[PDB]
């Protein structure tokens, strides 16, 4: 079912994005770091029907 | 008529629009 | 025995709303993001006599046009639009694609970029100098800062294109893009004017607007429904279940 | 005729068993990705249609439903596109689990309507 | 690199929706079993004569 | 033709590298994005591992 | 041809194979 196949990719899209934080946070001591930014974005779309 | 009753010619055709024109 | 179809249209419909709802909430931070709202369409048909069925259709109107916040990152090179600002991009056909994402790139070659689609500005898709520092003033002009060379060598370089769009003309693309519907497009031409009462400011980008407690109220009176749905469909599958025992003799 | 009541009841029957084989069929394939050569699954449906002024009820096809696939996000996948959006059956879940439902309360019927007819008949075997 | 050791990669949020999936589909299946041999137990009634 | 049987399969495994412990350890070792250790396998053959 | 009529010729095996070789 189409609901859970979305539900699972926001889930994965904020484990992405934990996992991002966690690594800019583990490394704050090294020298010569450049923090980074995880930017996302939304899928195709389907028409059922057009207006 | 009465539903249930019997008539000489057909019902019209069904129609459901979703937005009327 | 027809009153079973209405029953599971009925929940199709709230599976495909639900479906639609979680959609919405998937994409909880994508910046320059716009809500998907949802609806259901009540469709009578209208038959010989006693006309006592009335389906329904989900229906999405639109996007909800209320802006979501804006995180100061202080990158020099991110815009955030006004209530009603939109920055015009070119889209893989050629179209003119609107967007509140304001998170531009710079390519290789000086080419301005947004999620691989060249902004266009004042004339066409707009090219920085190679390696040069951008900032965006308050109105869409673009300054140019060769590195290493002194300050007072910043030079315009270009122009953004903003518009302004009302929120309730403008509909949905299957890329992501909102363009202006048919009689919209007839009334203000085929494209449209760069219009100079938009503001913007740099070092802020906008996120994505969704409503957690409407999500949370839509999920829970889907469920409610689909499980009302359900228990039609039971009584109505007995009824006739037990009901074609008549036609024994 | 009373003896075509036998040949209108067993149409109805293979009628109504096709569509039960078909939608449960389409409820095994709900999720199924892929087919023998990479075509993915695709709900089917049967078409009915009269004998013939009436008659029973003969199934005359069983087309493929024109919808869009329901296509889903998997990059790391051979059968990606170049986009990498892979196809996935457009099958739903109460169609099926009411189609299921009404053939069989239509079997069950005609199965109702074919036992009184041949009672009705034995019966009339001894007139007078 | 030395000193250090990886482990595996098993998705949680994967494994769950797996699992939900598979247990409403064998539920749905056992319904529409169930429904075709109470429909077939009386094609042998009609056959009773 | 209307049935349409499913069976199950496992396209291979996935090679997406999971995450790493630090222990301190001399001799453990951690592959690159797609490198393999080779080893010999128990009649004879080579394998590759991580 | 029609089903559920008479015909002299046994039909042919039916088959389904996983994959087309």
């Amino acid at each position: 079912i189409s609901s859970l196949w979305i539900a699972k990719t926001g889930l994965d899209a904020q484990q992405t994005n934990m996992d991002v934080i966690a690594n800019n946070l583990a490394n704050v001591s090294t020298n010569g770091f450049k923090r980074q930014r995880a930017v996302f974005e939304d899928l195709l779309y389907q028409t059922i029907r057009q207006p | 008529g009465v539903p249930g009753a019997l008539s000489n010619q057909p019902a019209p055709p069904n129609e459901a629009p979703i937005a009327t024109p | 025995d027809h009153a079973i179809y209405t029953a599971m249209g009925a929940a199709s419909q709230t599976l495909n709303q639900q479906a639609v709802t979680a959609s919405n909430l998937a994409n909880a931070s994508t910046p320059g993001f716009r809500a998907q709202l949802n609806a259901l369409r009540a469709v009578p048909v209208d038959g010989l006599s006693l006309a006592t069925r009335t389906l329904v259709t989900a229906s999405t109107p639109g996007a909800d046009m209320t802006p979501g916040q804006l995180d100061y990152t202080s990158r020099p090179l991110d815009v955030a639009l006004q209530q009603d600002g939109w920055l015009v991009v070119q889209a893989a056909d050629g179209a003119e694609g609107y967007t509140r994402n304001g998170n531009i790139q710079v390519g290789p070659t000086g080419q301005l970029t947004i999620q691989g689609h060249p902004v266009i500005g004042e004339g066409g898709p707009i090219t920085v100098p190679e390696g040069s520092e951008i900032t965006i003033a308050a109105d869409g002009t673009i300054s140019a800062l060769n590195p290493g060379d002194p300050p007072n060598t910043v030079a315009p370089v270009g122009r953004l294109k903003l518009v302004k769009a009302e929120g309730n003309e403008v509909q949905r693309s299957d890329d992501g893009l909102f363009r202006l519907t048919a009689e919209a497009q007839a009334e203000r031409g085929a494209v449209l004017a760069a219009d100079p009462s938009i503001r913007i400011m740099s070092g802020v980008l906008e996120g994505s607007n969704v409503k957690p407690v409407e999500a949370m109220t839509d999920m829970i009176a889907n469920a409610r429904r689909f499980e009302m749905q359900m228990k039609v469909i039971t009584s109505v599958d007995e009824n006739e279940g037990r009901a074609n025992q008549l036609l024994s003799m | 005729a009373l003896l075509n009541i036998f040949d209108i009841a067993g149409s109805a029957l293979a009628a109504q068993s096709k569509r039960l084989n078909v939608a449960a069929s389409n409820l095994a394939n709900a999720d199924s990705v892929t087919g023998p050569d990479g075509q993915p699954y695709r709900a089917k449906q049967v078409v009915f249609q009269v004998d013939a002024a009436t008659g029973g009820v003969k199934v005359a096809s069983v087309i493929e439903s024109q919808a869009p696939e329901k296509l889903v996000y998997e990059p790391g996948n051979p059968l990606a596109d170049a986009n990498g959006y892979v196809k996935m059956p457009n099958v739903d879940v109460v169609g099926e689990m009411v189609n299921t439902m009404s053939a069989s309360r239509s079997y069950q019927a005609n199965i109702e309507v074919l036992n009184t007819v041949k009672s009705m008949m034995l019966k009339t075997l001894t007139l007078g």
